[PDB]
DNA sequence: GGGCTAATGACGGCGAATACCC
RNA sequence: GCGGAGAGGUA
DNA sequence: GGGTATTCGCCGTGTACCTCTCCTAGCCC
């Protein structure tokens, strides 16, 4: 997604390669991303039943 | 657990295989599959092993605890826990004797050449293809004659008796039980008194110590043959259910399932006495399938089941990367560890980072629980588990309480020197991200663009006083490697501090006066004047002069707002010049260097915690960004580029005509674009550089601009000069994959845009970085592994050693300058003896002390040239090093402390540039006198001419300059033949050409005047006249040995100087006949009939990095060695075209009988009627390391490699301090071999160490008698390594087969003494804080 | 939190058994055989140990004084 | 990922590696070398036998800690004596002595 | 589903094992 | 469900 | 026979971490 940059340092937060980020993007909900487990349950035969 | 010491290796004894078995595994079956009970005697068998489940039978007859010697009748399986099936051991009883493949196949074949017997013979017997012969009675037959088939059949039929022979491995033993080890031995010993011949005389060494091995230890070498075969215990080779009724095994259970069934099998065709071919197939089968058992891999390579990959044998399990030693006995996996994502976390203090609260809790668990049971909140340790799994308030402020001082250990992946390692004080954050403070990761090369890292926490109490006191952030801001500051501001820092204190012309507030600094925030906060405008202030600067009282002075200076608001932050005792300037990275690096050196430690933490903070903070108000338009494309670029293409054109063109070859027209090519490359640059750095045009009251001025990009570069921030062109000049030239160099440039850059051409070439480019970087990476690891490994033991034991040898150390002057000055090259290390003023009996320093600052300075103000320190190598010390001999350089000041290990600290800090700088890359025609200085020729002997030329007759002359007090500046190697102007005396003024030589051309030149007389050059056998006209033109070639023809080989053409009247002139003041051997390619242009003058040409004769490192480090001959004499006195020639040419130095007084083989290609630098020194050079070529500790010893060597190193270093701009690579030196030469006699062996390989203790030995003794004589030896580090006194030390890190095989059949014994040794053992190392207990052990032997 | 040792290690050069006598003082301290001669404030044993060491209190020999009597 | 105690691997009594299963992390070669280069023994010993292999030593400290007293006894790393019986378990008899 | 039996695409370095030249 | 192969990725 | 080249074969080739599939084999009743 596109958003709105300025490059500048902003008290060292993006010090080296790492990014700031406002709380606006967090509110509007547009980095959250749905994952998916799957689990499996198997139920097999022994010998003792 | 026993207090143990001495790890004993020797033969097992099928006797011993016996003690150790619990029982015989006979069925190769494991577990029934259907019921998971194990074996009645199997792989995993109870009876044999132990009881499957603690204290309980398979039968389930007996299950209480109460029975614990008990065996239960039904099942023979006795009850006890069943950790015992992790310890005991089974056997097999085999019923062909079998060999053992390790004292086999071992590269010294030892049942090879304990029976003076080749490899090859062996192998025949083994795969059952020939016999050998063992005592065949009263025949023509020796003892161990190889037999085949039909030889055997001949034989036999005609010799039915007095006949015994057999086939392999019981063959084998049978030969070896028969053996007599002492008699053979002294025979042998017998042997070599008679034999003197070279090859012979090794092989017959080699079995000599062999047998006086087997003699010493106790190991009867019959033990090489198996016999009993022991089993691992089960639960080291386990047969785990896989979820889902199927198994995962290891690969020994399928080896040893194999080598049982093929026993079984000929067991059974023993018992039923089966014809011969089938048993001896049979046996055949049980070889391969013991031998893959013990070694898989030496054979056919017996794979797994329908897996095409070779299966895991034992042998493979110990040796190797990923089996042992390195895997899982030094290179654990430790509990109360996490892992997780670096973050800036800028509000931290150095000695803190951030801690994610979750991360905390679960690394402290038990910590939580022995708090939450002290207050009483839980009852039980249960209550607390749960208490802790709710995650409750009063969890958190019980881990709050406990988190308090405890210190915890990050560690970033790649732990290249002991900085990668540190302890800080967590500080709990939300989040699941571990914050780091900003500072310290130029230490750990940390990045936040993904890197991770691991946190530790130490448990015990030792533990936290060592990483808050040894460990700690705070306490390691000067590197290990050389003296300077980690810690410095890396980028966003120094932005803010440079954009902070540099001046504009005109601003807000320009030129009033200010009171102090707290008013310039006044105003730059209140915005009545800028950041950055020149004013006066009252400052006061402390400056401690006195015995360290500050005393201050308060005056007015001309700076900026933002010098003034930085100097608030200013520790009390630096003076205001620091800041004054316009504050860089090396200004911002040398500033916490002096307050470093000036305050002390705390105070230069704080003030870095400082710097940092204001340099975040004026970076962000700053507001410096990167816009397209802020790299500026020199306005005059479009002009330079058209020119050089115009200028290519015509040289395009006159090239088609014809008038210059293709190479001569590549090399101009290159030549003008490079100059047009540098002139767009120069062009564009002005144009950005100062563009800043702003006006003052009235006219206009000009000053060094704002932009951003600038600002950046200039700073230090970052980005270079280089990357500057690359975003607004020409982006240079490139190279083709095979390094030649493309024509035509990339005359775009990034700013504008490439074309598919230049990006795929600048792609080539980038591609070719990243594969080296990562094929530099493993090879870089592989040599700091090699480094720290022959390093690891060597200790600082001993507080002074008392010696008066050392390393006379200069300051470096390759040619043109100083590439390293003294001062850094001899700080803080102790002296020799005291070095005198320019006037004797004025000593300037004591005897030893320690070189600080002070003492450095001090030889500055002064003119010492040369410093005798005390340097590693050369220490007394007796089992590691004295700290006198070390120095003082560390993360610390002050003089190395005993315990410290000095190796480690060595090996990493020469090891981690290298890899740290593959990953940072992703003609001498004149001379020309830099400084006004006097010339002095060295080491030559000059005869003047007519012409008025100081002729060259030295092959070693040197010219150096001395300046005008006494010291030596420049420096040159002048050889034979190169034109000189000035001799002896003559002051030179200032940048003045006093040489001039041909670059592509080494002129040979003649001493005197006169016809030149051809002897021995006769035409048409080695010469081919073709001559010119009366101008005299000609082509006579006179060739070199190696190249001449093959009629004119032993005809030797030569040139007899004589004067006009025919008559040779001889050489001033000697007798010799002036014999001139016209030296390889000598082009005669000069016809007979021309008067020669002085000067005629005779013949015209047109690596680095981290290989030559590693090269250098492994003494490795460098497969062309220059030659150097080994005694003095009158060399000669001799026995004339063998196939290389004899040289035999003749000394005047010592034998003579010391003669050199010389290839014919081989060029001589000396004249035979010459007075050589030892170790002068002979041959030009790379010297290897051997030749020079053997003649000039000791230091020679170890100045050679330093220097060696040193160079390849520093010409990638690495500063490391000299003591490393000498304490790595030091580590090189630790053996010796002995010439004389009187304890040893006469001939033995032993350490240096030994060595001394014996002379001291000697000297205790009433009768010193022979004493020991020996010579040194240096060996590469891997080698250096392999012979080393412990035999896991070895063990460790190389072919574990081979040297595990050297110390069982040596029976060597190992106390431990070292590091690495004593850290797979468990216990505490030899070094730092666990030196004293190891000397309190030492106490505790031969003691009450 | 005690950022920096310098001056224990000034008190005792070698720099290695001052953790030695650090680590005996504070599990002395943790182990209720003994009492702090310092204030603390909030800190554990191991900062505790070091700040008493700083302070010229506590070294070898007056643990060895000490025990004996 | 973190952990402070759970399972252990079977054969070199070494807690297991990897975060599906809990799984510490691996204090490497180079990380010994790191610690050697500090005078830190008595660190680097606790990492060696305490934290991972060791265990009576492991089980001895976890008790420990639950009480509230940080000492611990070293004994020997479980690894070195599966070390020692497959050296053993070729035809190379080593043993630990004692005088 | 269950039971029983038994090939080719690294490279360097180094040191030992022949090939051969007297 | 400890292990080991193969594949991919991170720094 | 003894020294010198030349082939030959073994040993090594950076750390830490994170995902996925697949694991003794074959044939007949
Ligand atoms: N295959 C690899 C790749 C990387 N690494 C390590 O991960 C880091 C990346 O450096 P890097 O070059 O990516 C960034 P840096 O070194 O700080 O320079 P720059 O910021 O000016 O660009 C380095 O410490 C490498 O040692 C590794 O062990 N194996
Ligand atoms: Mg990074
Ligand atoms: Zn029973
Ligand atoms: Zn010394």
């Amino acid at each position: 997604q596109n958003m709105r940059v300025a490059f500048m340092p902003w008290n060292g937060y993006n010090f080296e390669d790492s990014i700031l980020v406002s709380e606006r993007v967090v509110q509007e909900d547009r980095f959250t991303t749905i994952h998916i487990q799957e689990l499996a349950c198997v139920s097999r035969d022994t010998k003792l039943g | 657990t026993e207090e143990f010491d001495a790890i004993k290796i020797a033969l097992a004894s099928p006797d011993m295989i016996r003690s150790w078995s619990f029982g015989e595994v006979k069925k190769p079956e494991t577990i029934n599959y259907r019921t998971f009970k194990p074996e009645r005697d199997g792989l995993f068998c109870a009876r044999i092993f132990g009881p499957v489940k603690d204290y309980e039978c398979l039968c389930g007859k007996y299950k209480r605890l109460k029975h614990r010697g008990v065996i239960c009748e039904k099942c023979g399986v006795e009850v006890t826990q069943t950790k015992v099936r992790r310890e005991r051991m089974g056997h097999i009883e085999l019923a062909s004797p079998t060999a053992h493949i390790w004292f086999l196949k071992s590269l010294p074949s030892r049942i090879g050449l304990l029976l003076d017997m080749p490899l090859r013979d062996i192998e025949r017997v083994l795969y059952f293809e020939s016999y050998v012969v063992i005592e065949g009675g009263m025949t023509n037959l020796e003892r161990q004659q190889i037999l085949t088939e039909e030889q055997y059949l001949d034989a036999l039929e005609e010799f039915g008796d007095e006949f015994d022979a057999k086939m392999g491995a019981e063959a084998i033993q049978a030969l070896l039980k028969s053996m007599d080890l002492e008699q053979e031995c002294e025979q042998l010993r017998e042997e070599l008194n008679e034999t003197n011949s070279e090859t012979k005389r090794k092989k017959l060494t080699k079995r000599i110590k062999l047998l006086e091995a087997f003699v010493q230890s106790g190991n009867k070498p019959e033990w090489m043959i198996l016999t009993v075969l022991p089993v691992l215990p089960p639960d080291l080779r386990p047969l785990v259910p896989l979820d889902g009724g199927r198994f995962a095994t290891s690969d020994l259970n399928d080896l040893y399932r194999r080598v049982i069934n093929r026993n079984n099998r000929l067991k059974r065709l023993l018992d039923l006495a089966a014809p011969d071919i089938i048993v001896r197939n049979e046996k055949r089968m049980l070889q391969e399938a013991v031998d893959a058992l013990l070694d898989n891999g030496r054979r056919g390579r017996a794979i797994t089941g329908s897996n095409k990959r070779p299966l895991k044998s034992l042998a493979d399990m110990i040796k190797g990367k990923q089996g042992r030693f390195r895997q899982n006995l030094l290179g654990k996996r430790v509990d109360y560890s996490g892992r997780s994502v670096i973050t800036v976390g800028p509000y931290l203090r150095l000695h803190q980072c951030g801690l994610p609260k979750k991360m905390a809790l679960e690394l402290f668990k038990p910590f939580i629980y022995g708090k939450l049971e002290l207050r009483g909140l839980a009852t039980t340790i249960k209550a607390a588990k749960k208490m802790v799994e709710r995650e409750e308030a009063v969890v958190w402020d019980i881990l709050d309480e406990v988190i308090r001082e405890h210190p915890v250990l990050l560690n970033r992946a790649p732990t290249l020197h002991r900085l990668g390692i540190q302890a800080f004080e967590p500080v709990l954050i939300e989040g699941k991200a571990i914050q780091l403070h900003p500072l310290v990761c130029a230490a750990y090369n940390a990045d936040f663009d993904g890197d991770q890292m691991a946190v530790h926490v130490p448990l015990t109490l030792e533990a936290q006083l060592e990483a808050r006191a040894l460990m700690m952030s705070t306490n390691n801001i000067l590197s290990p490697a050389n003296g300077e500051p980690i810690i410095v501001p890396s980028q966003d820092v120094v932005l803010g501090l440079y954009y902070m204190t540099r001046d504009c012309v005109n601003a807000k507030g320009e030129g009033m006066v200010l009171t102090g600094p707290k008013e310039a925030e006044r105003l730059y906060r209140s915005g009545l004047a800028s950041l950055h405008a020149r004013v006066k202030v009252r400052i006061t600067e402390y400056e401690k002069d006195a015995n360290g009282e500050l005393v201050a002075k308060t005056s007015l200076k001309d700076t900026t707002v933002g010098r003034a608001i930085l100097w608030m932050i200013v520790p009390k005792g630096l003076p205001y010049s620091i800041v004054n300037q316009a504050l860089g990275k090396k200004a911002i690096s040398k500033m916490l260097n002096t307050c470093y050196r000036i305050l002390g430690l705390k105070p230069t933490v704080i003030f870095a915690d400082q710097i940092m903070y204001t340099g975040f903070a004026y970076a962000a108000r700053s507001g410096a960004s990167v816009g397209i338009d802020d790299m500026v494309i020199p306005e005059k670029k479009h002009e330079i580029i058209s020119e050089a293409e115009a200028e290519v054109a015509e040289i395009q063109e006159q090239f088609q005509s014809g008038l210059v070859t293709a190479g001569e027209r590549y090399n101009k090519v290159i030549d003008i674009w490079a100059a047009a490359n540098d002139r767009v640059s120069k062009a564009m750095m002005d144009n950005l550089q100062t563009e800043t045009v702003i006006n003052r009251d009235g006219q206009e001025e000009k000053q060094v601009s704002f932009n951003s990009i600038y600002m950046m570069a200039d700073s230090g921030a970052r980005g270079s000069a280089a990357q500057i062109r690359q975003l607004a000049g020409m982006r240079g030239l490139m190279a083709k994959p095979d390094g030649s160099i493309i024509e035509t440039p990339i005359t775009a850059n990034f700013r504008e845009g490439l074309n598919v051409l230049q990006y795929f070439i600048s792609t080539h480019g980038a591609r070719k970085g990243l594969a080296d970087t990562a094929l530099k990476t493993a090879n870089s690891g592989y040599l700091t592994r090699r480094l720290v490994d022959v390093a690891q033991d060597l200790v600082v034991t001993e507080d002074d050693c008392g010696t008066h040898e050392g390393i006379m150390m200069t300051p470096v002057i390759e040619g043109g300058d100083v590439k390293e000055p003294l001062r850094d090259r001899v700080l803080g290390r102790v002296t020799a003896e005291d070095v005198l003023k320019p006037g004797t009996a004025d000593i300037l320093v004591p005897r030893n002390t320690l070189l600080h600052e002070q003492w450095c300075d001090l030889l500055e103000e002064n003119s010492v040239d040369a410093v005798k320190v005390r340097s590693v190598v050369s220490c007394d010390t007796d089992f590691g090093v004295c700290a006198h001999c070390y120095g003082r350089d560390l993360a610390r000041g002050h003089i190395i402390n005993k315990g410290e290990a000095i190796g480690v600290i060595a090996a990493q800090s020469i090891g981690e540039p290298g890899t740290q700088l593959t990953m940072r890359t992703f003609a001498e025609s004149s001379i020309q006198v830099k400084n006004k200085g006097s010339i002095k020729l060295s080491n030559v002997k000059s005869v003047v001419n007519s012409s008025g030329k100081l002729v060259i007759t030295s092959r070693n002359t040197e010219l150096k300059l001395i300046d005008e007090f006494g010291r030596t500046k420049e420096s040159y190697k002048v050889p034979y033949g190169a034109v000189l102007a000035k001799g002896d005396g003559e002051q030179v003024a200032g940048g003045e050409t006093v040489a001039n030589w041909d670059p592509h051309t080494m002129p040979v030149i003649t001493e005197v005047s006169g016809f030149v007389r051809f002897t021995d050059m006769i035409d048409g056998q080695t010469i081919t006249r073709q001559t010119d006209e009366l101008t005299g033109l000609s082509s006579l070639v006179v060739l070199d040995s190696a190249e001449r023809t093959a009629g004119g080989k032993d005809l030797r053409p030569a040139l007899k100087i004589v004067d006009a009247q025919g008559n040779d002139v001889l050489i001033p003041g000697t007798d010799m006949p002036a014999q001139y051997f016209l030296p390889g390619k000598a082009i005669v242009q000069l016809e007979d009939g021309v008067q020669i003058s002085s000067g005629d040409t005779l013949a015209r004769i047109p690596t680095g990095g981290l290989p030559r490192v590693a090269d250098l480090f492994e003494a490795r001959r460098p497969k062309e060695p220059a030659i150097l004499a080994e005694i003095s006195g009158i060399v000669s020639f001799g026995k004339e075209t063998k196939g290389k040419r004899r040289l035999v130095i003749t000394p005047v007084d010592g034998s003579d009988p010391y003669e050199e083989m010389i290839p014919k290609w081989r060029q001589l630098n000396v004249f035979e009627g010459e007075r050589v020194e030892r170790g002068d050079v002979i041959s030009d070529g790379p010297e290897a390391p051997h030749d020079i500790l053997r003649l000039r010893g000791v230091h020679a060597v170890t100045r050679y490699i330093v220097n060696e190193v040193q160079d390849v270093y520093r010409l990638q701009g690495v500063k490391i301090n000299d003591k490393h690579i000498e304490v790595i030196v030091r580590q090189m030469l630790r053996k010796a071999t002995i010439v004389n006699a009187g304890s040893s062996d006469f001939l033995e390989g032993e350490q240096v160490e030994y060595s001394r203790v014996k002379i001291a030995n000697r000297e205790l003794e009433a009768n010193g008698k022979v004493g020991a004589t020996y010579s040194r030896d240096l060996l590469g580090i891997t080698k250096a390594s392999l012979a080393t006194e412990s035999f896991i030390s070895a063990a460790s890190f190389q072919e574990t087969t081979r040297v595990l095989t050297e110390a069982a059949v040596a029976g060597k014994r190992d106390e431990l003494r070292g590091l690495k040794e004593n850290v797979i053992v468990g216990r505490l190392i030899p070094a730092g804080t666990g030196y004293a207990y190891h000397q309190d052990r030492m106490r505790r032997r031969a003691a009450g | 939190a005690r950022v920096t040792v310098q001056d224990a290690v000034e008190k005792i050069g070698n720099r290695f058994d001052l953790v030695l006598v650090a680590a005996r003082r504070a599990r002395q301290m943790q182990v209720g055989g003994k009492d702090p001669l310092v204030p603390e404030e909030n800190d554990k044993t191991t900062v505790i140990a070091l700040r008493e060491i700083e302070e010229g209190l506590i070294n070898n020999q007056i643990l060895d004084v000490r025990e004996r009597q | 990922h973190a952990r402070s105690t759970g399972s252990y691997s079977l054969v070199t009594q070494q807690p297991l590696g990897g975060k599906a299963q809990f799984g510490g992390q691996r204090f490497g070669e180079m990380e010994v070398w790191a610690l050697e280069a500090y005078g830190a023994a008595y660190t680097l010993q606790e990492m060696l036998t305490v934290k991972s292999d060791d265990v009576n030593g492991r089980t001895k400290m976890y008790k420990n800690i639950v009480d509230g007293n940080h000492q611990m006894e070293p004994g020997m790393p479980e690894s070195f004596n599966v070390l020692l019986k497959e050296i053993r378990s070729l035809g190379i008899n080593i043993e630990l002595e004692d005088e």
